[PDB]
Formats: structure tokens, sequence, C-alpha cells
């Protein structure tokens, strides 16, 4: 019935493809990032997803159990499937906290991101809130209080820490309470995001200069299409959104009937996830193009006002459509006065704004706050959108935490020493203590680091190990025979070829290209807020941050080889 | 510097410059700035001076449209006006009192021309937007406290039920 479809939609629709995807798409030029994602979907999404589902269905065990039954000296990879997920639990719930914050500032008629604060004379506006948008100032100063550079970090901000604590308490409450009622919850917690996205798409398409963002997002610029970073980010994002590497898919498949269809389920899930991500990108980039058009018009109006004031023209004589002609006429009239203010005139174009209108880890929040502030009843839409986003984040965190706790739940020794219910509380407390780091002044930089690297290489390596083990270690013919015995209609040659020599080769090639690009450039830099310029400036990563990122990647990557060496020693 | 300029004068330090943008505040349906609009503006300035001298200094001074002298009119509608004595042109009202008078009755001048504090710039008299009145503290803290209290109560109830089931 429709219950299965709703469950598939809920498993496919998560906070990931709604939040992370627009930010990556804007970072990597829009279409130049969108084109690989579709390419990386039909090549890496469906085949690997179906492989994981088939493995989970056939083995009838958990991730650790399945990867131990496949091979002893490989079982440690299952442990890695927990560690990466743990790292996700380190920071992912932090997003929920931000949502909580943006919810709590949604019951006021003077919305905090709607009106800029006064400078102090009650005569103008703050320089930071004037150079940047009100939403951007609210995000970077009144919400994160971010420092200009990562080197200087202040104390733990108390309000973000309290928001994170509340988010963790809600997560723990949902863990304790919700165990099997989700079948009813799927009836409501799966269609609300689509309705909210439809409403916001309508609002965006009703805004002036909205088609520019859609054109930018669908423009496949070949200049930036060759960047390997775009391919790497697309691959890791699709793996994260589909849940590959985390092992939750295997656990879910182990709970289904042996005769349950898997190819159809995997294809439907992958297509729904891709379509939802594309729809969210469409809405977000429509609003983003609206922002870029507004900034371009404001810049043109400022330039025209300055020229009119300094040359005493008519009020309506100078317009956007005839700016450069008037500039040439003024230069030909008296070049001395024109040159007296020539450096003051700014060259602003749609392309530059669309490239640098709004960027960073909080692109979705800023964009949707801007969209909300141009509504009729702003508070209602703000509450609805933030409630939807918080619900998606809560569902994703519940899934991740269940996937983490399942190997711990299966631990007989741990269960015999402590109550099962206290394990969830201990895990939540430890995760909150670790994630309180992101609540500092410079915690946003650490959040960006753990969003860019805590799942980029680890997921790719886990997927590569899993597909190699399935294709060559266990034996492709044996796996196909087992699947045919279980359900019939053996895998088509397309899936066999993709599992054998397409996906691993593409993963290896992408990893090699990324490593070569990093070695050649050697200039891994992060965006940092600049209040004086009111923009984002690229700054080189410090040594300690690079070492921390390397350690975070290395632990997950070496979790499997270390256990393999241990198993080899035990055998010998 | 050799030469001289035909735009400076010892009394130019008492001049107040006015800049008006009709087609930006009104867009269409905007009147043209002919001599009648200048007469109306001078009458409004004289009225403001009368109001200031009556409501502050308690002096009844009979200003008129001839006592607000205007020069340097430009197609931008940006000129320099200074207010003199009622019949003693050699006497010029100091700029501080003129600025105070304009501040006192700027709303009336804005209303007379259907402009609002941005298309009628006096270049030296900057308006004040107004303090953003604040609730007692805010609403985020109260809602956060209510939500966390409800969450704690629910978690305690769930823990009690689980303990009872395990007992
Ligand atoms: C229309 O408006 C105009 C103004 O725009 C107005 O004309 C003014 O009228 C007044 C009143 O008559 C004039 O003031 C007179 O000045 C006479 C000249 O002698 C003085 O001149 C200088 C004035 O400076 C004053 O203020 C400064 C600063 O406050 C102060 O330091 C001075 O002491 C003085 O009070 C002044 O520089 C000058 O200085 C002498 O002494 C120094 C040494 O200190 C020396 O170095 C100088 O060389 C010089 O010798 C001198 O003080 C003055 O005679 C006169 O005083 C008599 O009359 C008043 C009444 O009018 C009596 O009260 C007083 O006791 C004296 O008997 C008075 O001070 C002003 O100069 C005019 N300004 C202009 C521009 O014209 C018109 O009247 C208005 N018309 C209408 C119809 O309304
Ligand atoms: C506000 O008042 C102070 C007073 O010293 C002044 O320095 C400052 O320039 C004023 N602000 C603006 C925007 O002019
Ligand atoms: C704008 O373009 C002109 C034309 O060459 C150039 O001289 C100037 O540096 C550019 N930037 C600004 C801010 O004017
Ligand atoms: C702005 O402030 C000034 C004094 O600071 C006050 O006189 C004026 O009425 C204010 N204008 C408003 C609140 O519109």
């Amino acid at each position: 019935s429709l219950q299965f479809v709703f469950a598939c939609i809920s498993y496919a629709v998560g906070l990931g493809n709604v939040w992370r995807f627009p930010y990556l798409c804007q970072m990597y030029g829009g279409g130049s990032f969108l084109v690989p994602y579709i390419i990386m979907l039909i090549v890496e999404g469906m085949p690997l997803l179906y492989l994981e589902l088939a493995v989970g269905q056939r083995m009838r065990q958990g991730s650790i159990g399945a990867w131990r039954t496949i091979s002893p000296y490989l079982s440690g990879v299952g442990v890695a499937s927990v560690v990466v997920s743990f790292f996700l639990s380190m920071y992912y719930n932090v997003i929920n906290a931000w949502a909580f914050w943006y919810l709590f500032h949604s019951f006021q008629d003077p919305l905090p991101w709607s009106v800029c604060p006064l400078n102090g004379n009650h005569t103008g506006y703050d320089e930071e809130c004037e150079k940047a948008s009100s939403t951007q100032y609210f995000w970077y100063r009144k919400t994160l209080n971010i420092s200009p550079s990562l080197q200087e970090n202040g104390g733990v901000q108390w309000e973000p820490a309290l928001c994170l604590l509340l988010a963790w308490l809600v997560v723990y409450l949902c863990i304790l309470r919700g165990t099997e009622s989700t079948g009813k919850v799927v009836y409501f917690t799966a269609s609300l995001p689509y309705c909210v996205l439809i409403i916001y798409l309508i609002r965006g398409l009703t805004l002036h200069g909205a088609t520019n963002g859609l054109m930018y997002m669908f423009t496949p610029k070949i200049e930036q299409l060759a960047n390997p970073k775009a391919w790497i980010n697309a691959a890791t994002q699709i793996f994260f959104s589909l849940g590959l590497g985390f092992g939750s898919l295997i656990a879910f498949a182990s709970y289904n009937e042996p005769s349950n269809n898997c190819q159809k389920h995997a294809i439907i899930v992958s297509l729904i996830n891709s379509f939802t991500s594309i729809f969210a990108s469409i809405v977000t980039f429509s609003i983003y193009g609206f922002k870029a058009t507004f900034n371009y018009e404001n810049c043109l109006k400022k330039v025209s006002l300055l020229l009119t004031n300094t040359f005493d023209l008519e009020d309506g004589f100078l317009t956007a459509s005839n700016l450069e002609q008037v500039k040439g006429y003024l230069a030909s009239a008296y070049p001395s006065k024109y040159s007296e203010m020539f450096p003051q005139i700014k060259n602003c174009s749609l392309e530059s704004e669309l490239d640098t209108a709004v960027q960073g880890t909080g692109l979705a929040f800023i964009v949707y706050t801007e969209a909300i502030k141009n509504m009729e009843v702003s508070q209602l839409w703000s509450v609805l959108y933030f409630f939807m986003l918080l619900m998606l984040g809560i569902g994703s965190m519940l899934g991740n935490t269940a996937a983490i706790l399942t190997p711990l739940t299966d631990s007989k020794i741990i269960s015999s020493h402590l109550p099962k219910e206290a394990i969830s509380g201990l895990v939540c407390l430890v995760n909150c203590a670790i994630g309180m780091v992101f609540t500092m002044e410079a915690g946003n930089y650490w959040f960006d680091i753990f969003n860019d690297y805590a799942a980029t290489l680890s997921l790719l390596l886990i997927v590569l190990v899993e597909t190699i083990a399935v294709c060559y270690v266990y034996g492709l013919r044996r796996f196909e025979s087992d699947l045919k015995a279980m359900t019939g209609r053996a895998v088509s040659w397309y899936w066999k070829v993709m599992w054998a020599g397409v996906s691993p080769l593409l993963i290896v090639s992408l990893f090699v290209f990324y490593l070569s690009d990093y070695i050649l450039t050697g200039t891994l830099k992060y965006q940092a807020w600049d209040a004086s310029q009111g923009q984002l400036v690229t700054k080189d990563y410090p040594a300690y941050a690079l070492a921390v990122i390397g350690l975070l990647v290395a632990s997950s990557t070496m979790c499997i080889p270390l256990a393999a060496l241990g198993t080899f020693v035990q055998r010998r | 510097f050799v030469g001289w300029s035909t735009d400076w004068s010892p009394y130019a330090d008492q001049s107040i410059k006015v800049r008006i943008s009709l087609k930006s505040a009104l867009g269409d349906k905007a009147y043209e700035w002919n001599d009648n609009e200048m007469y109306l503006f001078r009458s409004s300035v004289a009225y403001a001076m009368r109001q200031y001298f009556l409501k502050v200094k308690n002096q009844m001074i009979l200003f008129g449209e001839e006592d607000v002298r205007v020069a340097n009119l430009k197609p931008r509608i940006s000129f320099n006006f200074f207010v003199t004595a009622p019949k003693n042109v050699s006497d010029i009202i100091p700029r501080t009192e003129v600025e105070k008078a304009i501040r006192m009755s700027r709303s009336r001048i804005n209303d007379a021309f259907r402009l609002n504090d941005n298309s009628l710039e006096f270049l030296g008299i900057q308006p004040t937007l107004g303090p953003p009145n604040q609730p007692p503290v805010s609403i985020w803290l109260i809602v956060f406290g209510v939500v966390m209290g409800v969450i704690v109560v629910g978690i305690v109830i769930l823990i009690f039920t689980g303990i009872r089931d395990r007992k």
C-alpha cells in the first residue's frame, strides 16, 4: 500500500539532501556541480545501494555480523562503519540546535533578521549590518558570533551550548519513546517537507529576479567543471544522503522478508532522494538568485545616487539601463571631476554577485530567512519551515544513533554490565560534551572542517572496501547464485558490471585526482568572515586544524586495516 | 593659489544646502519643481523659523518668503538657502538656530511636499530613526525554558516507566 511508499520517502528524504546539497551546489558553481551529481548517481548511487541492500537481505545479520561472516580479517570494517557514524553524531545534531535557535527567534513581530540594529546614535545602521545583509549579520554575529580568524577563539558561548543541550535532550527522549510508532509517524513526517518546499517554491517564483538563480544553477560552466573537488564532494554527498557506509541500510535490510524486492526499493529510494535534493536546490537557488538580483540593483542604485549627487543630474535622468553612457558623457565633459571619484565607483555585475552573494555552511538558513522576511505572515512560515527542518534533522539523528547503538546493543558483555537504557544516555552525554566545541566563537570553522572531511574520505574508503569484498572476496557468481535462490530473477549484467569494474575504478580515480590536486595546489584554505569588508575571505588553514582533520580522517580510514592486522596476528 | 572663485563668500558659512529628489520618492505622478514650488518651500522654511522663535525664545519675529534667500538652483533641485532678519538683510540668522528650527518642524516640511526624510536632505541635519523598543528580555529564553522543561518532564516519565517495566 501507500505505507511502503511513505516509509521509502522518509528513508530517502533527510536533513542531508535538504541542507548540505544547496551549500555544496553554490560552492561549486551550480550546474558544474549539478551535472556530476546526476552522473555520480546512476554510476555510484543505485548500484552500490542495491549491493548493500542485497547483502543485508542475504546475510540476515547486522553490519558487523555481516562483514565478519563475509571474512574474518575484514570484520573490522564494520567497526569503522560505527566510528564514522559516531563522528556524524559528533556534529550533525549541532545543525538541529541552530534550527532550535532560529525557531526560538520566530515569535516576534520585529524579526531579528528583518531590521538591522542601530549604530548607537539612533540615526543609521551598523556598518557590519549595512555592508552585509540583515540575515547575514544575524547569522554571523547574533547567532554564531564568529571570530574573523580560526587562530583566535573565545570561550564557549552559553546560548549555543544550551541549544545543543536541548537538541540532545530531545534526541534522547525520541530514542527512549519512539521505537515502533513510526508507522503512524510516517503518515505525517514524510509529506510535510514536500508541502513546505512547494510553498517556498511558489514564493520564490513570485519574487522579482528569480529566474536568474535558476539559470545560474542550471548553467554547466565548463571552466569550473574540470575541478576534481566538485566530483569528490558530489560523491561524498550522494553517499551520505543515501546512507552508504553508515551500515544502517544493511541493518534495515536484515529486518525485511527474504522474498522482499530489493532492486525496485533501491531504485525508488535513489531516484526519490535525487529528485528531492534537486527540488530543494531549485527552491534555494531561486531565493539565492533573488538575493543576488537585489544586491545588484542596490549596488546600481548606490552608484547612480553617488553620480547624481556629485554631478547634479536629474533624479530620474540616470537609470540602470543608461549608466555607462552617462559615465562616458561625464568623462568627456570634465575628466577632472570624474577622476576625483573614479575609484569610488564600484563595478558590480550579476555574475559576481551570483558567485559571492551568500556562501558558507549556513547558506540554507540565510537564504530561507531572507525568503521568510519577504512573506505576508513571516512568523507562520518561519515556524513551519524551521519545524520541518528540525523534524528532518531529528529523524536523521535518530537513524544515525540507532545505527551506532545497534552494535553496542548486540554487545552481550556491555548489556550484562549496564542497563540498556543508560547506554543511550551515556552516548548522548559524551556526544554533547564532544560537540560543545562547535559552540565557541570559532566553532563554526570546526563545524565546517567536520562537515568537509569527517565523511569525505571515510565513506569512499568504506564503500570501496565493501564493494571489493562483495565482488572478489566472496565471489560475484556465488553472490548472484545466492540472490537467485533467495528471490529469483538474478541480477542483470548491468549491476554485475557496475559492482565488478566500474564503481571501484571510479572511486579510485576520483581519490587519485583529489590527492594529486591537493599535492599540486598545497593551498587548502577556508572561508572566513570579514566584518570590515562584510564578506568572506579565503585564509590558509593552520597547522593544528590540518592535523586534527588528518587525524579524524585517519582514525576512520585505519580502523579497518588495524583490525585486519590484529586478526592476521591472531590467526598466526 | 592664483585666482579666485565666484562661489565663496563670508556668509556662505551660514548657508544650508537642500537636496530634493522628486522622482525617487514619488516615481510617477510627480510634480515639476517650478517657481511656485520654490515659493511654497520658502514659506515652509519661514513658518518653521517662526515656530522655533515662538516656541523656544519667546520672540515674535515676522519672517516671510522674502527672508529665506535662495541661490545656486540646479536641475537636481539642490540649492543653498539662508534665513536673514525680517527687514535687516545685512543680519543673518546663525546656522545653529536654523538647524534647530529645521529639526523642530521637519515633519511639516516633509508633509508639505509628500517627501519622507530621504528625498528631502538638508545636508547637515541628519534625522533620527527611533529606538527599537525591546520586550522585558526576549522570547527565545522563555520558549527555550518551556521546551526544555517539557522535555525533562517527558524524559523523567519515560525513565520511570522503563524502570517500572524492568522491575
Ligand atoms: C542689522 O544687523 C546688523 C548686524 O548684522 C546691525 O549692525 C550692528 O549694529 C551693532 C550695534 O550698533 C554694532 O555694534 C556696535 O559696534 C560699534 C563699533 O565699535 C566696536 O566694533 C566692534 C564690535 O565688536 C563687538 O563685539 C565683540 C565680540 O563680542 C566685542 O569684542 C567688542 O568689544 C564689541 O562689543 C569691535 O571689534 C570694536 O573693537 C574696538 O575695540 C578694540 C579693542 O578691544 C579695538 O582693537 C578696535 O579697533 C575697536 O576700536 C568696537 O568695540 C560700537 O561703537 C557700538 O557700541 C556702541 O553702541 C552700542 C549700542 O549700539 C552701545 O551699547 C555701546 O555702549 C556703544 O555706545 C556697538 O558695539 C555692530 O558692529 C553692527 N554690525 C554690522 C555688521 O553692521 C544693525 O544695527 C541691524 N539693523 C537693524 C535696523 O536692525
Ligand atoms: C554618532 O555620534 C558620534 C559622536 O561622537 C559621531 O562621532 C559619529 O560619527 C555619529 N555617527 C554617524 C554615523 O555619524
Ligand atoms: C572597475 O573598472 C575600471 C575600468 O578598468 C577599473 O579601472 C577599476 O579598477 C574597476 N574597479 C573599481 C572598483 O572601480
Ligand atoms: C529621533 O531622535 C531625536 C533625538 O534623539 C528625537 O527628537 C526625534 O523625535 C526622534 N525621531 C523619531 C523617533 O522618529
